């Protein structure tokens, strides 16, 4: 909303944390590889230090 | 095997779909000592550069 461009549209989906490596990697390959997203944000996950 | 002899010779993951979290994967131990080695081979001397 904040920005003037009329071409460029935002979108945000949800990807979280999932509790394994292989889940995390897979969940990521099947939402936001064939979402053709651009840019991630990370998030620390549950355990204060991993 | 000198090292961690329990985790270089059991495979950390027996599902090719199903691989469990684990902090200090049988790979991933042999990954350090893929990156560290130093010695003579046939053809010459073989090192790790890069670790990879």
């Amino acid at each position: 909303k904040r920005h003037g461009s009329w071409k460029i549209q935002l979108n945000a989906t949800s990807v979280t944390h999932k509790p394994n490596a292989i889940q995390m990697a897979l969940s990521v390959c099947e939402d936001l590889i064939s979402s053709q997203v651009y840019a991630i944000l990370v998030s620390h996950p549950p355990t204060p230090n991993d | 095997t000198m090292i961690q002899p329990e985790l270089a010779l059991i495979p950390s993951t027996m599902n090719c779909m199903e691989v469990e979290t684990t902090n200090l994967t049988s790979g991933q131990y042999l990954s350090r000592f893929l990156a560290n080695t130093t010695f003579r081979g046939l053809s010459g001397s073989i090192r790790v550069k890069g670790s990879t």
